[PDB]
């Protein structure tokens, strides 16, 4: 059982990861920020999707 | 053949022979019409 | 009162209305079959109000 | 509003919902419409759930709070679909939308503020 | 006989459907009326339960 | 078609299964099915190929 | 000789207040704006204001529109005679056509146009006729000079516009009509 | 220019010429029933068999084509031949080919109609010597299979290229293809000469006036931003929709007002222009239902017209007309209706006629006082028409009635008209 519940957490955060990068594809006028300990992130423009 | 020799019936077909220009601008129109702005730069 | 009053009273008065865009008859073609020429009249007259 | 939509938001709790609902749309953390928030809840991730209260019919919405039940989710009705519509970022009335999650984003401390409030209104 | 038979499975089959229709009909209307009942009750049929 | 058709008929389900006080005569089937209706006419008519 | 002035304040959550400043200021009546998660702007228009206003007492007059905008990008347009009647009224119309956040609303000053414009991205001035709430659709095109527009005004007599954005630059129009 | 285009041109010239048995079998198997071998086995004098009897059938259902018994269709029109004919005798055969398929365009869903029709195709080749003709008769039916086959044989003249896209396919044309067919302009002018033919020899009907209607809305929609196209279309459209109402078909009057209304609220047209428009109308209005139409019409032409003379008087001689035509207990239960039409305008501009022209009916202007709401400048005019009737006419009692309605809703207004003129 423990090691079905790490193969699940794993393959939660690969989907995490590829998500992001899919709406980092999508539209939309991002801005690519960068966090203290390294990790960057995106914030997109304050805009209505049309 | 042919000569030019209660209300009718030939009135809209004569009156759109006489006029040319069927849009009414000439009226002062008061009424600032739609979709169609006219603007000029300065 | 004054001619300026007038005019304010025309502007304010005439109420809003319906244009005629580009797309408003259309489906006036797929119900025009076999239906009677007062009841597509009316039809008609609806879109236009 | 009907007494069909029963754990209702007031003024102030609907502005502070609709506030983290705009911050979660700018960070797109949000998912919008009710058959998407169906599918989120069913996937297990979704923070928390906001439905409106007049979108009549209000069945289409109505069969979520089974499934809020059933997975432990907070859930929240506000009074009207075209501001949380607005709020959430579309041209579109929206009758539903849910906050899903991502542990390290920059609205976690406002989403548990959120998250709270609603789960007393509901115990 | 057996040609008479088959009539009447004929016949049979026809009742269960028009029964079909009319419990549809009774139970789940709207969709009934969007979909055509066969299909309504296929999907009813291939998810379980209604809810 | 079977896109729009699948959510018009999640709307007419859940109105079904759910309203507990439900006037039987299909409404909804009805008015939603005008709606997709409206959508079939709306794509066939859009034709790919120039005129 | 004696006329009435009114305070209207949004909330940005939407409930509109309407003060009574002559006896003091006295809370006439409230209703929400539907609709409206965030508001920014509203201004009233069609009368005398604070942007076209009276020169002796008979020359005022009460405001015919009422105008909230919001910062999504919608703005919500109501009519005097019903919404203060009614107090919890349905707008007019609803315009959506700018998609950044309304920071000027401007009525005509015989109220015919209202312009809403976006402080927020490049030209975004679009100019409404009222009452048939239509946007005009071939000025401001796309080669007009714009630039992220910050502030606007009308002009009381010669119907000028006079437009002025981030550069520092205003640019000025005639609306020939007048 | 080239050889090769002067060659194509001669022979689109003698196109229809059977000068082999190739290019023959190729004609002769063009054929609206039969598939291509059967037909082109088959001779004249077989298909003129059937065509009689279809033409019998046709006879019994519609009881004018025997005059085509007497002179298209005999055993001499199996023998004559199109193309050894002078250009008299040529031009007379398209008269009564022209007038043939006019009446029986209104047919086409019957068998007799494409057994006879059958036998003109083949022995006269009016699929492609009059075309336009086939067309324009034959063309609302743009879903039965038939316009289908027609398009199949067909060979599309140069203001059908729409069409000349769809031809040969398992598809049908499109709403949007005859929209876009008459969204070109000659072929309005095309197709209004066709109209005016129809009208003229009487043979319309709900379904093909319909079609019509519902095209020229069409394209007024689609032109309803290029003011100048629109300036443009104004003539021809105004011209249908005259010759239209001066028909006596309820039908055609119906159609001729649905296109007025759309017309009228796509472009602002000049007040002589309106005023010319309720004359037509009302000048020969008799039925029932165009009764009702026309002031449905009527309202909403005025209600269009807006700038200055915005609500003045009717003349003299349209005003009579109208009350000629319509009474006011008519108008006044048009005014009860519960819909309620917004008619503002022309019922203030009709009681300005009123009280100029009549002087007699004031307890009937404050029955339609009653009845609707005007705004406050209908308001200004009619009670400054008023005082000046007051002071050319005895202070009478009716006249003093109105007053007092108005007294009832804004003395402050009869006050304002009255620092403009009086106390």
């Amino acid at each position: 059982v423990k090691q079905h519940l790490q193969r699940e957490t794993q393959l939660k955060q690969v989907q995490q990861r590829m998500d992001a990068q899919r709406e980092l594809l999508k539209k939309g006028s991002k801005k690519k920020i960068v966090d203290s300990s390294g990790k960057i992130s995106f914030k997109w423009k304050k805009q209505r999707k049309r | 053949d042919e000569s030019d020799s209660n209300g009718d019936i030939n009135a809209l077909t004569k009156i759109l022979s006489t006029t040319y220009n069927y849009k009414d601008t000439l009226s002062n129109s008061k009424l600032l019409p739609p979709k169609k702005l006219d603007i000029v730069r300065l | 009162e004054d001619e300026e009053d007038i005019a304010l009273e025309f502007i304010n008065g005439e109420k809003k209305d319906k244009l005629v865009n580009m797309n408003s008859f259309t489906s006036m073609f797929d119900n025009i079959q076999n239906v009677q020429m007062d009841t597509f009249f009316d039809r008609v007259m609806k879109v236009l109000t | 509003p009907n007494p069909k939509a029963f754990p209702l938001a007031d003024a102030a709790l609907t502005q502070q919902i609709l506030d983290v609902v705009q911050q979660a749309a700018n960070l797109r953390q949000l998912k919008k419409g009710a058959n998407e928030a169906t599918k989120t809840l069913n996937r297990g991730i979704s923070e928390f759930i906001i439905m409106a209260a007049d979108c009549e019919p209000i069945e289409i919405l109505l069969h979520l709070p089974l499934l809020c039940e059933d997975k432990n989710v907070p859930y929240v009705f506000v009074p009207s679909r075209v501001a949380l519509g607005r709020a959430c970022g579309v041209s579109r009335p929206v009758i539903a939308a849910s906050i899903t999650t991502n542990d390290a984003s920059a609205i976690k401390t406002q989403i548990y503020a959120v998250k709270d409030k609603i789960e007393t209104l509901l115990i | 006989a057996l040609a008479e038979q088959i009539v009447e499975f004929a016949a049979y089959r026809e009742q269960l459907s028009n029964y079909l229709s009319a419990r549809m009909k009774a139970i789940a209307p709207n969709l009934t009326q969007l979909v055509g009942e066969l299909v309504g009750a296929r999907l009813i049929a291939h998810s379980g339960s209604l809810i | 078609i079977a896109r729009v058709l699948a959510a018009k008929a999640a709307v007419s389900l859940r109105y079904d299964a759910l309203a507990e006080d439900r006037d039987d005569s299909g409404d909804i089937g009805l008015e939603s099915r005008a709606k997709v209706e409206n959508r079939l006419s709306q794509l066939e008519g859009r034709d790919l190929r120039t005129t | 000789g004696k006329f009435r002035t009114i305070l209207i304040a949004v909330n940005a959550y939407g409930e509109v207040w309407e003060f009574d400043l002559n006896k003091n200021g006295h809370v006439i009546r409230r209703w929400k704006d539907q609709g409206g998660v965030g508001i920014t702007k509203i201004q009233v228009g069609g009368g005398t204001t604070t942007t076209c206003p009276a020169l002796q007492i008979s020359k005022i007059k009460q405001n015919r529109w009422l105008a909230v905008g919001s910062e999504s990008g919608f703005v919500n347009l109501y009519d005097r005679n019903n919404a203060m009647t009614s107090s919890t009224p349905t707008p007019v119309a609803a315009l959506d056509q700018l998609t950044t956040t309304i920071s000027n609303l401007q009525f005509s000053p015989d109220g015919q146009i209202l312009c809403m414009a976006s402080r927020a991205v490049k030209d975004a001035l679009r100019l409404v006729h009222l009452p048939s709430c239509s946007v005009f659709s071939n000025w401001p095109t796309s080669g007009t000079p714009l630039g992220k527009v910050t502030s606007v005004a009308f002009s009381p007599s010669g119907g000028l516009l006079a437009v002025g954005n981030e550069q520092g630059k205003v640019r000025l129009w005639k609306l020939n009509h007048y | 220019s080239s050889l090769s285009d002067q060659l194509a041109q001669v022979a689109s010239n003698n196109a229809t010429v059977a000068l082999d048995r190739k290019r023959r079998q190729k004609l002769h198997s063009a054929s609206l029933i039969y598939n291509s071998k059967t037909a082109a086995t088959q001779d004249y004098d077989f298909i003129f068999e059937n065509a009689s009897k279809a033409l019998e059938e046709l006879s019994q259902i519609e009881p004018k084509f025997a005059i085509f018994s007497r002179t298209l269709f005999s055993e001499s029109s199996i023998s004559l031949d199109r193309n050894v004919q002078t250009k008299e005798e040529i031009k007379d055969l398209d008269n009564a080919i022209n007038a043939y398929l006019l009446l029986a365009s209104s047919k086409w869903y019957l068998a007799p109609t494409l057994h006879a029709t059958e036998w003109l195709v083949r022995r006269f080749q009016i699929h492609v010597k009059n075309t336009e003709m086939l067309l324009l008769s034959t063309l609302n039916y743009y879903q039965t299979p038939v316009f289908k086959r027609i398009l199949s044989i067909i060979k599309l003249p140069p203001l059908f290229n729409c069409l000349s896209n769809f031809v040969r396919s398992e598809k049908p044309p499109t709403a949007l293809t005859m929209i876009k067919l008459f969204n070109d302009m000659d072929f309005l002018k095309l197709y209004t000469s066709y109209l005016d033919q129809c009208i003229k020899h009487n043979a319309t009907y709900t379904n093909q006036l319909l079609f019509t209607t519902c095209c020229f809305i069409n394209v007024v929609a689609f032109n309803s931003n290029n003011d100048e196209k629109l300036n443009q279309l104004v003539p021809i459209l105004l011209e249908i929709s005259a010759k239209l109402l001066a028909s006596k078909s309820k039908d055609c009057q119906i159609a001729a007002h649905t296109i007025l209304v759309v017309f009228a609220t796509a472009l602002p047209l000049k007040k002589t222009i309106i005023l010319a428009a309720m004359e037509t109308i009302l000048s020969n209005l008799d039925a029932k239902e165009a009764k009702h139409s026309a002031l449905l019409t009527i309202c909403k032409l005025f209600q269009t017209l807006k700038g200055q003379g915005n609500v003045d008087q009717l003349p003299s001689k349209i005003f009579k007309l109208f009350d000629s035509k319509f009474d006011t207990v008519s108008i006044l239960t048009f005014l009860d209706k519960e819909d309620k039409p917004v008619c503002d305008k022309f019922i203030t501009s009709y009681t300005r006629s009123i009280a100029r022209y009549d002087r007699s009916k004031l307890n009937i202007i404050l029955s339609l006082l009653k009845k609707i709401r005007l705004e406050r400048y209908e308001v200004r005019l009619i009670i400054t028409d008023l005082i000046y009737l007051s002071e050319i006419l005895e202070d009478k009692s009716q006249l003093v009635e109105l007053f007092e309605y108005f007294i009832s809703i804004n003395e402050d207004l009869v006050l304002k008209c009255l620092k403009s003129l009086g106390l």
